[PDB]
C-alpha cells in the first residue's frame, strides 16, 4: 500500500470520467525526494568509506 | 579485465533495477495543462475583432 | 539489477570491409558473406542516423 | 470499491516435445524457397533401376544390379557373377541417384488494442500479459504444425487389430481394433530390419528389493487417452506388461514425461498429442466405451497416433530474416496520435503482430512408424 | 568449427538467446521514446 500511494497505482489512481480531469499532484513522492539526496551524501563524501 | 566492455550509468536511480528515469515522468502532465492554459489566452486574444 | 550479474550483452554497429581487413587473422570466412544483404538501410531493427 | 489481491492468478506455458528434437537447416537468401538434396541408392536394393546390364553369358539383360533385395537362395544361385578364363566384357552394373525436396510457408497473427483501455484499466501491466499470452500461443501452434506434418509424412503405418485403412477401424466385431503385445513386437521387428539406429541402453539391476531390470532401446510418444489401457495390457502368457518407472527408477536415468516401459519401448506420454477424430466405423448402441465422436450426426471412432521418430529422419527449416531475428519477428506500435489511422483524429487503436516461416525436409522416411489405434474413455 | 574447443556455441544458440532476451528490451523502449 506504501508503494501504492508513492507511484500512483492501485486505490491512489484518480477515477475516471469521460468528461473530467485525471490530474494528481504526488506529495509522498516529493517529500521523500528531497530525503534521498539529503541521506545519501554523508556516504559519498570521501574516497575511504570505513574508518 | 575480464567483465563485459560496457558502463552502465542512471540518471535517477530505481531501487533494485539498471535502468534510470529522467525528470520527464514528473512533467508531462503540467506541460501539457500549461500548454492547454497559454493557447486558451492566445485564443482570447486572436479572435476579438481589434 | 546488476550489470556485473549479467550473462551476455549484444551489441550492433555499422562497419566497412577495410576494417575487418586491418586485422586479417582475428576473423574467418569473410568471402563466404553477401554485402548487399547487410546493409543499414536493409536492416530496419538498427536505429541510425544514415539516410 | 473492494481490496484486489494484486496477484494475477496466469497459466504458464506448456510443454512441447518434438520440437527439442527437430534440428534446424538455415536457408540462405536470394535463393527462392525450395531446398533439395541427392540420395545414393546402394548397388544390390531394387531402387536401383537402371540400364547398363550384361550378363554372365554375355547378352544385354534388363536389371543393371546383380540381384535386388531377395534372399531367395535359387534366385542368388541364378544371379551370381561368375567369370570364365578368358574372360572379357561380362558383368556390368549399374546406379542412380535420387533427390528429395522441401518447401517454406508462412504464418502470422495480430490483435488490437486502445488508449483508453490500456491506461484507464484497473490492472496495472496489462499490456505484459496480452504480450505474454501473445507468445504462448505462437509456441502451441508451432508445435502443433511440426505434429502435424510428422504424423502426415510417416513412413510404417500398423492397423491394430484387423484393419485395413482408418475406416475399417472399428471397437466393435470380433476382434476389436486396439493394441496388443503382438503389435508393439512387430514394431520392433520391422524398426530393426530398417536399420534404425537405437536410442537408449539395457538397464542391468541394483541392489535393492523389489527393483527389476528392463531392456529398452526406443522412444515411443503416445497421448494420454491410450495411458490406461497401456497399463491394463498383458503379455504373451497372461502377466502384467506394463513396468512402472517406480522399479528401475534407481540405476538409471527417467526422462521427461514418462510413465514407464514395455517391452523395448520407453513410453513417453505427451501432453498435446493430436488425434484423427470420427476416422472409423460407425458407432452403435454395442459400443463396449471406447470413444467416439460426432460426424454429420452420425457417429464414429477415433484414431489415436502412437508415433516414434528415428534419428536422422528429417531436418526443419528455418528462415532467418534479417540479422537479429531467428523466427518470430515481433512489432508493437502505441496508441499515439501519429499511430491513429490518418482518418481518425485522436490517436487510439494500437496492434501487435508477430509472423514466421516454416517448412519441413523429410530426409528418410522409412525411420517414422506410426501404430493406429483406438482409445477408451 | 572456427574453433578447437570441445564445446562449441554455433550461431543457433546466440540468436536463441537474443530473441528470449528481446520482448522486455523492445517494452522498455517504449518509455524512451
Amino acid at each position: 500500500e506504501w508503494n501504492d500511494l508513492m507511484r500512483i497505482e492501485g486505490k491512489a489512481k484518480p477515477p475516471k470520467v469521460k468528461g473530467r480531469s485525471q490530474v494528481q499532484p504526488k506529495l509522498v513522492r516529493r517529500q521523500a525526494e528531497w530525503r534521498y539526496s539529503a541521506l545519501t551524501e554523508p556516504f559519498l563524501g570521501s574516497n575511504k568509506l570505513f574508518k | 579485465d575480464g567483465k563485459l566492455p560496457f558502463v552502465l550509468i542512471p540518471y535517477m536511480p530505481v531501487k533494485r533495477d539498471m535502468y534510470g528515469e529522467p525528470d520527464a515522468e514528473l512533467l508531462g502532465d503540467n506541460q501539457a495543462v500549461l500548454g492547454a492554459v497559454m493557447r486558451g489566452m492566445i485564443d482570447l486574444l486572436g479572435r476579438s475583432a481589434n | 539489477g546488476d550489470i556485473n550479474k549479467a550473462m551476455f550483452a549484444i551489441v550492433s554497429f555499422e562497419t566497412c570491409k577495410a576494417d575487418l581487413l586491418k586485422e586479417k587473422d582475428r576473423y574467418h570466412n569473410l568471402n563466404k558473406i553477401d554485402w548487399q544483404s547487410s546493409a543499414p538501410v536493409n536492416e530496419p531493427d538498427h536505429a541510425t542516423t544514415t539516410p | 470499491t473492494f481490496f484486489w489481491l494484486k496477484k494475477a492468478i496466469i497459466t504458464a506455458r506448456k510443454e512441447q516435445y518434438f520440437m527439442p528434437l527437430a534440428s534446424v537447416t538455415n536457408m540462405p537468401k536470394h535463393y527462392g524457397k525450395t531446398i533439395k538434396v541427392y540420395e545414393y541408392v546402394p548397388l544390390l536394393d531394387d531402387r536401383n533401376i537402371n540400364d547398363q546390364g550384361i550378363d554372365a553369358s554375355g547378352a544385354t539383360i534388363v536389371n543393371g544390379n546383380l540381384y535386388g533385395s531377395s534372399k531367395d537362395i535359387g534366385n542368388i544361385t541364378s544371379k551370381l557373377p561368375l567369370l570364365t578364363e578368358n574372360g572379357g566384357r561380362v558383368n556390368r552394373v549399374g546406379f542412380t541417384r535420387i533427390a528429395r525436396e522441401g518447401s517454406i510457408h508462412k504464418f502470422g497473427f495480430f490483435y488490437e488494442f486502445t488508449q483508453e483501455s490500456i491506461d484507464f484499466d484497473s490492472d496495472d501491466g496489462l499490456m505484459e500479459h496480452l504480450s505474454r499470452e501473445l507468445m504462448n500461443g505462437a509456441t502451441q501452434i508451432t508445435e502443433a504444425v511440426l505434429q502435424k506434418d510428422l504424423l502426415a509424412a510417416a513412413g510404417t503405418v500398423l492397423y491394430a487389430g484387423a484393419a485395413t485403412s482408418d475406416a475399417t477401424i472399428t471397437g466393435e466385431g470380433s476382434t476389436p481394433s486396439v493394441v496388443s503385445y503382438k503389435n508393439l513386437m512387430r514394431l520392433d521387428q520391422i524398426l530393426t530390419e530398417n536399420r534404425t539406429p537405437t536410442q537408449t541402453t539395457i538397464i542391468t539391476g541394483s541392489r535393492m528389493i523389489d527393483t527389476k531390470v528392463i531392456g529398452a532401446t526406443r522412444v515411443m510418444y503416445v497421448g494420454s487417452e491410450l495411458v490406461p489401457e497401456l497399463k491394463a495390457m498383458k503379455d504373451l502368457f497372461g502377466n502384467k506388461a506394463f513396468i512402472e518407472t517406480q522399479h528401475y527408477a534407481d540405476a538409471g536415468t527417467i526422462m521427461n514425461g514418462e510413465v514407464g516401459s514395455i517391452d523395448k519401448f520407453r513410453i513417453i506420454q505427451v501432453p498435446e498429442m493430436l488425434h484423427w477424430a470420427g476416422a472409423g466405423a460407425q458407432a452403435t448402441g454395442a459400443n463396449p466405451g471406447y470413444r467416439t465422436s460426432m460426424v454429420s450426426g452420425q457417429e464414429h471412432y477415433d484414431v489415436y497416433p502412437m508415433l516414434v521418430v528415428g534419428d536422422d529422419s528429417f531436418t526443419s527449416i528455418g528462415f532467418q530474416t534479417d540479422g537479429k531475428s531467428l523466427k518470430f519477428t515481433v512489432m508493437t506500435k502505441m496508441p499515439g496520435k501519429e499511430t491513429a489511422d490518418r482518418n481518425d483524429p485522436y490517436g487510439e487503436t494500437g496492434f501487435s503482430s508477430i509472423k514466421w516461416y516454416y517448412g519441413i525436409l523429410v530426409k528418410r522416411p522409412e525411420r517414422l512408424a506410426l501404430i493406429k489405434t483406438v482409445a477408451p474413455l | 568449427k572456427l574453433t578447437s574447443w570441445k564445446n562449441e556455441l554455433s550461431l543457433q544458440a546466440l540468436k536463441a538467446d537474443l530473441d528470449a532476451a528481446k520482448p522486455s528490451h523492445t517494452a522498455m523502449m517504449i518509455k524512451v521514446k
